[PDB]
RNA sequence: CUUCUUCAGGUUGGACAGCUGG
């Protein structure tokens, strides 16, 4: 019922307020692609991870149990692998995952081994998408 | 009335339709010696990672470069029987295999020509009259094309873009393509009042004629002839039996202004509309061939042989 | 009684029966498919299948002409699919049901999701610009076991009704079920068709099952 | 002697019993379902379940056809559902009740509300233009535990009465309960059908349970 | 019993007048798109937000507790996240949210944490729907 | 008393005559749609408004105070909000409210804020419905 | 070496409305 972005992650609140703050900080100083360059993130570079997270959410919502099964754990491992791949592809997804502690959320969900942990992680992912589209987007 | 028409497509050259793009080797293995590329079964890949060296250790090294060839066999020294789904030969014919555009596939990994691809390839012919009637045009609202059927995984290959401007310059873009001489099955239907088979054939023939005598042959007699000849046969006047489907077909195949205006007007219109898109101090567009074994067999990119039959 | 027309809908190509973009996870595909609210399984609405089958059968029973209201169709169409006419209201003999995805175990063991994300774009001919498009479709090979209830209002006109039902099922074969069927999506293939008696037993049911399976 | 018929109604597909559509706040769905006023819980009215069960049972019991007024049904239908004739007033042996859904906690476990919104359109045939609409449905998987009171008036026909009751429940399982049933909605199922004695004991309650369970 | 908007205030009695003036301001100065195009918001555009508001209204009203529960507040925070997402998706929806005070009212409901504040928020959104359909409609 | 109906006021000796006159003017040259009319309003089109008015009348009639409480003024404000809702939901109700000034009477009650003003409004509404029937109906 | 992550169009219509008995 709680994972670690670095400070706290409660179901009741601040699962979207921390998305507020992460997106505001990203807009506060956007990533620098190169010394003589200007860069801004596009939501098309998160889409694979979003698809994987949504698929795992659909798989886990139909479970009357707390701990995620072994196949779901392999799916979360795949989610982390895809995070690494799509972060290494364009090194602005690297900045996006670093400043949002998204990989840290993945690791916390893996450690907790609880359904509500992944549900709150998915809620934070939805908050990140929502507040990125709100302030920025494109 | 609605009449169905089974459609068979044979790609004279390589045809590429994308479904995703991958950077340097992270999701696939490339043995540079044997010119063979292996795509890792990713779920078995993560199961193997869970069974062996830690996933964090594996993913701590994704900082560009980092080919899987020099990690699975060099840094770990392990064999990869389960980490394969299909193999694709590679055509390196001096810019390295930096990027690989994979062919579009369904959930099970089978390649297939997706929806709206053949629809656009037919719109680029039937739309010969005007650019206005596009959405409300009832011509294509009654045209009904289907998806491709089963395609063997063995019929895939990796090709590099080749140029025509005064030479054949290799390009860093490498893409996954179906090899030539591959049979593809489709199914197209349409209302008789709005469209007819002879109308489709006439549109295809007119498009190919304006492509060949005005652009292909015209651009050949304006740039060079002996550069193509390795083979570069490029047959023409084949009863309008040619359609260009897939990526790398050319900028001409995606725009309808050479077949609605004469040479000078269409040339100047293309130059003006493309200089807005791209800022290059260059000249008219050039062909986009490729090479394949060994000789440099020049094949026209996206060249497909389109034949139809009743029902 | 309540003859049950059973079978299976097999997706030859991807199917996109349009669900609401809302009422789902934030950040999902722009155009999603309709799903069961509880199980999140892809759904073939009974209303969509009924409407497509009625449109195809009424067109085929009117020599390929349909410019009239649904209540002004053929007598067989009106008796199978019901009518709201002021003069006489015909209770529909066919009762369609929402069809859930059924072969999720085999899709799980083949390591494929229930839905695939399709990559599409539209390119102008005046300008070589292609607008990206995101469309969700249920993957091909997805089975959909259904159960259509049939009413024996009259025993004389049951073989004709089931012949019309088979004709409607076969018309869906050479057509799409829902969504962007113009562009290759939604191809279906009925299989394992059969008719059973809900309560007790019905004579000459073998004749109906013979004209329904082939 | 009085008997209580326990059981659960499970929604196989979405159910839509038409609501008031004049008091469900402002900016709600176009066509709401009927709900309990206090708890805002969707319910199956006893009147609607009774009417559907009576129609199906009277149609199946008489000849398979039913065209008469409700007061001119068979003796079994009149003794089970009551009659208001002049000189033949049958007191109904069955007392139906409004059925609120009970598994709201189970539905909230899957993070889904009790009711969904179903998007439908009608395509005008002469124009080929769609007309989207929205309706509200109680989602499939909702459970409605009901209670029906049986007045044990004649000991000589309680077995036949309960055979008719089981038959009516079976007929409801091959039909729909309220709403756009022919268009995929309203399919229900019955299980845990057990009859218990309201006060005291019934010496043939074991035979009643086995005909109510099979 | 009293939700904040900024300079102006909304109570249990003046919610309708404030919703009416907010709607009238929108119709008097309709939102202009990028290509010089005036646009009017549709009920279907905010239908998901409205149903989320009504979904948690049903569970709030079946609770005789002054303080909102943790899960109810989680639902309300998710509603605010969805409001932000829909604002980021459509510029006209974002303009409608900004001209009204859906974000301000929802965050004041999160601040007050009380049952009556959310009920007045639901009253305000109902009045906004009513006056939106009164003038322009779908 | 002295309830303002926009043009001419009503009081305890007037409301029935003006209600009958408004209803008769409803039947003379009735509402016209975009497609040339030609239906009139029905009871099950303002039934919700009538039920709200009945509930508020029951609440007020059990209070002896000359001034309406804020808890009842909230109910009258919601009545006005709903009247705006079905007025915009269908134009057959909009002109019915306009010509038989429900909104003007509600505003005058919400301004006077007195028990007698709302009682006069309720009597006027009852007479309006009574004359709407026996002349039209449905 | 190139940018677009979706744009455009529909947004509910018709029917029934209380009838029998004391």
């Amino acid at each position: 019922t709680e994972l670690k972005i670095g400070n706290e992650k409660v179901n009741s609140t601040n699962f979207g307020d921390f998305a507020e703050k992460a997106i505001r900080g990203i807009n506060h100083k956007p990533f620098v692609n190169s010394k003589g360059g200007e860069q801004k993130i596009t939501t098309s570079k998160i889409r694979g991870i979003l698809e994987l997270v949504n698929k795992v959410y659909n798989r886990v919502i139909n479970t009357n149990d707390v701990e995620l099964s072994e196949n779901i754990l392999a799916d979360i491992a795949y989610i982390k692998v895809k995070i690494a791949y799509e972060s290494g592809r364009e090194p602005v997804v690297k900045d996006f995952i670093q400043r949002t502690a998204f990989t840290a959320a993945i690791t916390d969900v893996m450690n907790q081994r609880t359904r509500e942990s992944f549900l709150l992680f998915a809620r934070y992912v939805e908050s990140l998408i929502a507040y990125f589209k709100f302030y920025g987007g494109k | 009335m609605k009449k169905t028409y089974r459609v068979t497509l044979t790609a004279l050259g390589p045809i590429f339709i994308g479904g995703g793009e991958k950077l340097k080797k992270y999701e696939y293995i490339f043995d540079k010696q044997k010119k063979v590329a292996h795509m890792i079964d990713h779920t078995k890949f993560t199961k193997y990672l869970l069974e062996k060296n830690l996933l964090d250790d594996f993913t701590s090294r994704v900082n560009s470069h980092f080919d899987l060839y020099d990690y699975l066999v060099n840094k770990k020294g392990i064999v990869f029987m389960p980490l394969v789904k299909y193999s694709v030969p590679v055509a390196q014919f001096s810019p390295p295999m930096n990027d690989l555009n994979t062919f579009v596939k369904d959930a099970f990994g089978r390649p297939y020509i997706p929806g709206s691809s053949l629809k656009g390839a037919l719109r680029t012919a039937i739309l010969n009259d005007l650019k206005e009637d596009t959405k409300e045009n009832e011509v294509f609202a009654h045209l009904q094309v289907s998806d491709s059927e089963t395609i063997d995984l063995e019929n895939l290959k990796v090709y590099q873009k080749v140029d025509y401007s005064k030479t054949a310059k290799p390009l860093p873009l490498y893409r996954e393509c179906l090899k030539p001489n591959t049979e593809i099955t489709f199914t197209v239907s349409f209302d008789d009042e709005y469209l007819t088979l002879k109308k489709i054939q006439n549109a295809l023939h007119k498009t190919y004629q304006h492509y060949y005598i005005k652009w292909l042959k015209g651009g050949k007699v304006g740039e060079t002839l002996i550069k193509g000849v390795f083979a570069l046969d490029q047959p023409s006047q084949n009863q309008g039996e040619i359609i260009y489907i897939g990526g790398g077909a050319g900028f001409v195949s995606k725009t309808l202004h050479y077949k609605s205006k004469n040479r000078d007007q269409a040339r100047n219109d293309s130059f003006d509309i493309l200089k807005q898109l791209f800022r290059t101090t260059y000249s008219k567009m050039r062909s986009v061939p490729d090479n394949v074994p060994t000789g440099k067999h020049y094949l026209e990119m996206g060249k497909a042989r389109i034949k139809l039959e009743e029902l | 009684m309540k003859l049950v027309i059973e079978g299976t809908i097999v997706l030859k190509t991807g199917m996109h029966i349009g669900g609401s973009s809302d009422f789902s996870a934030i950040g999902a595909v722009d155009s999603p498919v309709v799903r069961d609210t509880l199980t999140r399984l892809p759904l073939i609405p009974g209303s969509s299948l009924k409407g497509k089958m009625r449109y195809l059968l009424a067109k085929e029973l009117n020599n390929g002409i349909l410019l009239n209201e649904p209540n002004n169709d053929q007598d067989e169409i009106l008796r199978l699919f019901g009518s709201s006419e002021k003069d006489k209201i015909r209770r529909a003999r066919l009762k369609f049901n929402d069809i859930k995805l059924s072969n999720l175990a085999e899709l799980e063991t083949f390591n494929v999701s229930s839905t695939e994300v399709k990559f599409e774009n539209t390119i102008n001919r005046k300008t070589a610009v292609a607008n990206p498009r995101q469309i969700e479709r249920v993957i091909a090979g997805s089975k959909f076991d259904f159960e259509i209830f049939y009413n024996l209002d009259d025993i004389k006109e049951v073989e004709k009704d089931f012949e019309n039902i088979k004709q409607g099922f076969d018309l869906l074969e050479f057509d799409y079920l829902g969504g962007h069927g113009t562009r290759g999506s939604g191809r279906i293939a009925f299989e394992n068709l059969s008719v059973i008696t809900a309560v007790g037993n019905f004579e000459k049911i073998n004749t109906l099952n013979e004209i329904l399976g082939a």
